[PDB]
RNA sequence: GGUGAAAUUCUUGGAUUUAUUGAAGACUAACUACUGCGAAAGCAUUUGCCAAGGACGUUUUCAUUAAUCAAGAACGAAAGUUAGGGGAUCGAAGAUGAUCAGAUACCGUCGUAGUCUUAACCAUAAACUAUGCCGACUAGGGAUCGGGUGGUGUUUUUUUAAUGACCCACUCGGCACCUUACGAGAAAUCAAAGUCUUUGGGUUCUGGGGGGAGUAUGGUCGCAAGGCUGAAACUUAAAGGAAUUG
RNA sequence: AUGUUU
């Protein structure tokens, strides 16, 4: 894989991760 | 009281009768007590000076205009607005302006209009923050405030009225040609929706 | 001491009305409770009565201002620009 | 420069500052120059003008307020117009115009 | 299958005054009408011929020069001076590498009433015996050059009429006058008056248009 | 390993050049490492220039020549075979043939 | 002694147009491009279409009463192409040929001073 | 029109093309370079104003006031964010035409945000010379930029000369370049990446096999996007650099 | 102009 596109990939994984980070309390 | 564009009053002397005749103008910024207003034909290009809309140059920023020479001032009167000096026609003689809204007027190039830009400008750039603010900002101007929707009347009370879910059911553009009673939303429409792109169609 | 972080003049609206809302609030109303120099008598003693009316508690002079501070950049740039037209109608 | 010659005044010759005792020296007459600032309300101007034109004394135009002036005279405070009694060793007197 | 041209009638373009020949040539247009009048149709045309074939001589191949229609006169179209401008080729062979290009502009008010935008043109060259292979100019030089300029063609015009200054740009000697003026600063090959732009008429006046 | 000593370009002491586009792909590649070259072509040369002489009305008109600055990116460049690949000595011979 | 009209030759890309006009320009005579004279959508750019296409508005305007042309040849400019068609050339070839005496021929493509950034992105046509 | 070829689209309500105009916004072609300035990012129309700066000249002045720098500050392309203005062009998204086996990819036609500007953020780039800064020394050469010095120098006018441009020589500072390399390096190559086992001029920062991973968590900054800081478990005998032959 | 994998 390309190594910006898997920065960009994981960036949109924390982003999903903080959302349900959020989501939780 | 009601208006967000602060006035100046300037004294004159009445030129057939020995007393002094008081004029309530817009202030334009800038302008200042005190100060030395010149109106006329013959009146230099300084801020708060009435001059003919045909006496000033292209590009020059007028306020408080005339649509017609001898209404004493139509245009650009609300705070922080403006008219732009487009364009002269000398022959025929008439002078192009662009007012507030962006439209292009073709006015009488003997139309007066004051140098400058109303006072008060910026004043819609604050929240009003609290429903008291616009309480009290329509306590002087007329009873227009608060508005219920019409979505939320009997469908006795409006055409938006009625219903098991609020809603319009119909759509809100309201054909020019329609009738009192009728004319609730958007009265001739020619687009809905967000607008995209650039405005100033030409 | 500094008593609030960040909210200065609008701790008065306590939690209410939109942190967004509050801050566009407070810079208008720290420009519009601001003092200015007076162009006339040259101290820091203009300020604001009514929404574009400033005067100079010194020399008593009042000048038609903006809504919240005493010149805009619009108004400044109307000011040069008919600076320009003028001197070039003379000359 | 001009500010250059004010401060040479300030260091080593005589001096007043303000309207009154601007307007005093120019009555008696030991008024060698006065300095207006730029933002002088123009009903002062004129007087100190009438002064200076019955006392045959200078007038410079200084083109700061009377934030500026003070500044430039050297002081932490406003002031409106300077007067010249003596200029010591300084060329503020001949070197105008 | 209404054949237009049959409908069209033939009027000659009498173009200058003063620049060295009558005749320039021919246009048609459509032959006057009830509601659409010939003159009408006409007198807002501009032509854009050569200043080689207005003079005779072939020295001005370039340097096209526009003659706006001001009158109709029976079967003769009496136009005037409506702008002049370089060839796009010789504009580009001017244009070389390794030498400082100089372009000045002004907005000066002939004699009269006309207003005009005068574009001259200059390029650094090298001296005779040169070894340097590019002659630069150090922008100082280019800003009293382009000082000079503007002052000369500022003064050209406004002490010339329109027809005046239509007379000396044939001989070209606001190019010698400009040589002259700024062989103290830099040697500037190629100087020209690359364009001359009309921005706004004073009244027609036929009377004096009636120079032709 | 670095290719070109200086680098595939012409920027040393620069930083920062402003781009230009391709004429043939429209791809933009700064103006110092974009390939330049001259087109002074005969405006007519077309197996012409005799057919065109006879047909002007002007006796030797020394017709003119058209002149255009193309800019090519170094993939259309290599494509076009205005410039073509070279050996690793002969890389570093800038002059022209 | 001839009576002059104006080529105007725009030589782009995927077309010719032969656009004789009177000296003035407004009024025209028989503006004829390459696609009239071809029906193939690929050869309205070729030189065998300009010909064809120069031929027959070199006889229209013989027929009108025009002798010789001042020419006047483009390319599509603006930010495209400065370049021109394949098909200007035969064009010309065609007008000279054809009898039509020739004059003051100029290019005259719309050049920029650098305005109105040019279509394709900054990694351009990707073929 | 547009393309490799097409198609979408527009078109006898006259499209495309021609001429005369007008408006808008953006940009600053050619000149333009192994040229210039800036701390870097960057900076290319004219003129006016406002401050600033390097180099040079200096038998001017002060006299160690300096170099590099945790913490701390200022600026920081583009994109992106907030709110106004502006919105011509191009154009993430989106819509469409084709291609293909599929092709909401490349290619074509539109087109939102954006692109521009103001007032605030953001603080990241293959932010590159992938080469910290200050200092000294060690080959040759020719250019070129800026300043200075000299010539029975060339041209240009003022009338002696003088500047202006140019030639020649020197010189200081700069962007670089060519040859050679004693020397260095794994080599590519390098006037520094040399003066390093014959190892010490001063100083800041960074790395310790490849992944996991710039991830998790905590902190802090940010409106958000995100930035800065930043592991461990586990896994693995290679990964990688330069060059050689196929 | 379009041609995938081993
Ligand atoms: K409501
Ligand atoms: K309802
Ligand atoms: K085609
Ligand atoms: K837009
Ligand atoms: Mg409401
Ligand atoms: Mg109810
Ligand atoms: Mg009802
Ligand atoms: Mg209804
Ligand atoms: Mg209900
Ligand atoms: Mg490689
Ligand atoms: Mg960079
Ligand atoms: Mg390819
Ligand atoms: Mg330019
Ligand atoms: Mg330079
Ligand atoms: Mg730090
Ligand atoms: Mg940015
Ligand atoms: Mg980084
Ligand atoms: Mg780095
Ligand atoms: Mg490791
Ligand atoms: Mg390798
Ligand atoms: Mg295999
Ligand atoms: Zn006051
Ligand atoms: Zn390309």
């Amino acid at each position: 894989m390309r190594a910006k596109w898997r920065k960009k990939r994981t960036r949109r994984l924390k982003r999903k991760r903080r959302k349900v980070r959020a989501r939780s309390k | 009281s009601g208006r967000g564009a602060p006035l100046a009053k300037v004294v004159f002397r009445d030129p057939y009768k020995y007393r002094l005749r008081e004029e309530i103008f817009i202030a334009n910024e800038g302008v200042h007590t005190g100060q030395f207003i010149y109106a006329g034909k013959k009146a230099s290009l300084n801020v708060g000076n009435v001059l003919p809309l045909g006496s000033v140059p292209e590009g020059t920023i007028v306020s408080n205009v005339e649509e017609k020479p001898g209404d004493r001032g139509a245009l650009a009167r609300a705070s922080g607005n403006y008219v732009i000096i487009i364009g002269h026609n000398p022959d025929e003689n008439k002078t192009r302006v662009r007012l507030p809204s962006g439209a292009k007027k073709v006015i009488s190039s003997d139309a007066r209009g004051v140098i400058g830009v109303i006072a008060g400008g910026g004043r819609v750039d604050k929240p009003l923050l609290k429903a008291g603010r616009a309480f009290h900002k329509y306590r002087l101007k007329r009873n227009s405030w608060p508005k219920t929707r019409g979505v939320a009347m009997n469908p006795v009370d409006h055409p938006h009225g009625g219903g098991n879910h609020q809603h319009i059911g119909k759509a809100s553009t309201i054909s020019r040609g329609a009738v009192s009673g009728q004319k609730a939303g958007l009265i001739a429409a020619r687009r809905t929706g967000l607008l995209r792109g650039s405005q100033k169609t030409q | 001491a500094k008593r609030t972080k960040k909210v200065g003049i609008t701790g008065k609206y306590g939690v209410r009305y939109g942190s967004s809302l509050r801050r566009q609030v407070k810079k208008l109303e720290i420009q519009q409770h601001a003092r200015y120099d007076c162009s006339f008598c040259g101290k820091k003693t203009v300020k604001r009565g009514a929404a574009g009316i400033w005067t100079c508690s010194c020399c008593k002079k009042t000048v038609a201002g903006g809504a919240y501070t005493v010149s805009t950049a619009a108004a400044a740039t109307v000011r040069s620009t008919i600076r320009r037209l003028r001197e070039m109608v003379e000359a | 420069s001009i500010n250059q010659k004010l401060a040479l005044v300030i260091k080593s010759g005589k001096y007043t500052l303000g309207y009154k005792s601007t307007v005093k020296s120019l009555r008696q007459g030991k008024s060698k120059l006065i300095i207006i600032a730029a933002n002088t309300p123009v009903l002062r101007k004129s007087e100190l003008e009438y002064y200076a034109m019955l006392s045959k004394t200078k007038v410079y135009y200084f083109q700061g307020g009377n934030n500026e002036l003070g500044t430039a005279v050297g002081k932490l405070f406003r002031v409106g117009v300077v007067s010249i009694l003596e200029a010591g060793d300084s060329d503020i007197l001949t070197t105008l115009a | 299958v209404v054949d237009p041209f049959t409908r069209k009638e033939w009027f000659d373009i009498k173009a200058p005054s003063t620049f060295e020949n009558r005749n320039v040539g021919k246009t048609l247009v459509n032959k006057s009408t009830g509601l659409k009048s010939a003159s009408d149709a006409l007198k807002g045309r501009v032509v854009e011929v050569c200043l080689a074939d207005l003079q005779g001589s072939e020295d001005h191949s370039f340097r096209k020069i526009k003659l706006r229609v001001d009158e109709v006169q029976g079967k003769n179209l009496l136009t005037n001076f409506h702008g002049m401008d370089f060839t796009t080729d010789k504009l580009r062979s001017m244009v070389r590498k390794w030498q400082t290009l100089i372009e000045a502009n002004v907005t000066v008010k002939t004699s009269d009433d006309y207003v005009l935008r005068i574009f001259a043109i200059a390029f650094t060259r090298k001296q005779a015996n040169q070894v340097k292979r590019h002659s630069y100019a150090q922008s100082s030089h280019i800003r009293a050059i382009r000082k000079v300029i503007s002052e000369i063609l500022t003064k050209e015009v406004q002490g010339s009429t329109l027809a005046q200054l239509t007379s000396k740009l044939i001989p070209e000697v606001i190019n010698k006058e400009i040589e002259n003026a700024t062989k103290d600063i830099f040697p500037l090959q190629n100087i020209h008056v690359r364009k001359v732009k009309l921005l706004k008429q004073p009244k027609f006046d036929v009377g004096a248009l009636m120079a032709l | 390993p670095k290719k070109r000593a200086s680098n595939g370009r012409n920027k040393k002491g620069r930083g920062h050049v402003k781009p230009v586009r391709c004429v043939n792909c429209s791809k933009s590649i700064p103006k110092d490492k974009a390939i330049k070259r001259m087109a002074i072509r005969n405006i007519v040369e077309a197996a012409a220039v005799r057919d065109l002489s006879e047909a002007s009305v002007y006796p030797e008109y020394a017709l003119p020549k058209t002149y255009n600055k193309l800019h090519y990116c170094v993939s259309c460049a290599i494509h076009a075979r205005i410039v073509r690949v070279r050996s690793r000595e002969d890389r570093k011979n800038r002059a022209p043939p | 002694s001839q009576v002059f009209g104006v080529a105007r030759i725009y030589a782009s890309f995927n077309d010719t147009f032969v656009h004789v006009t009177d000296l003035s320009g407004k009024e025209t005579i028989a503006r004829v491009t390459g696609g009239m004279k071809v029906k193939a959508d690929r050869d309205e750019s070729s030189p065998y279409a300009a010909m064809l296409a120069a031929q027959d508005v070199a006889a229209k305007c013989k027929e009108v009463g025009i002798t010789a042309v001042h020419v006047k040849i483009r390319a599509t400019g603006g930010t495209r192409t400065k370049t021109p068609g394949p098909g200007g050339q035969a064009a010309l070839r065609a007008l000279a040929r054809s009898g039509l005496r020739i004059g003051r021929i100029e290019d005259v493509t719309p050049v920029p001073s650098d305005s109105t950034r040019k279509k394709g992105g900054r990694r351009g046509r990707r073929l």
